[PDB]
């Protein structure tokens, strides 16, 4: 509800299909997400991967979000001043692909999907915006 | 569950 006010400002404008807050750094867990997407499903374990020490791996294997098989587009992850990543879904049985942003704060991963056609540098824009904001609050 | 949030988040666009 208190986290839950970022997911309903992170989807207000009507571009994304959900969003997410998502701790990793005390511990690996989703603190806030829109019910019923990938992105309330993420573990620990595909959280870790998103953080982890490999940066080259997840070209090659991909990585999943709620189990949802993804691609990585680009890696600024730990590009001090950017601390972004773009990801889009893979298509199974004909569907849509979706562009995916992550901005990482100190604490807290900021998670955007788009809807179908929304193009993945206006998300960026948006989970970078959010985690700038998280960061400069101490989180 | 998680600490709670700093503050309100910014604005909507
Ligand atoms: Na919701």
């Amino acid at each position: 509800a208190g986290w839950q006010s970022y997911v309903d400002n992170l989807m207000c404008d009507g571009c994304c299909q959900e969003a997410a807050i998502v701790g990793y750094c005390d511990a690996k867990y989703v603190w806030a997400a829109t019910a019923g997407g990938v992105f309330q499903s993420i573990t620990p374990v595909e959280i870790d991967m998103i953080v982890g020490k490999d940066r080259e791996g997840f070209f090659t294997n991909g990585l999943t979000l709620g189990a949802k098989k993804c691609s990585v587009i680009r890696d600024s992850l730990y590009v001090d001043g950017d601390c972004t990543m773009d990801i889009r879904t893979k298509s199974q049985g004909g569907e849509p692909t979706y562009n995916v942003a992550v901005g990482r704060a100190g604490r807290v991963l900021v998670f955007v999907m788009g809807k179908e056609g929304v193009h993945g540098g206006g998300l960026n824009k948006k989970a970078y915006s959010m985690a700038k904001y998280l960061r400069d609050s101490g989180f | 569950g998680p600490p709670p949030p700093p503050g309100p988040p910014p604005p909507p666009g």
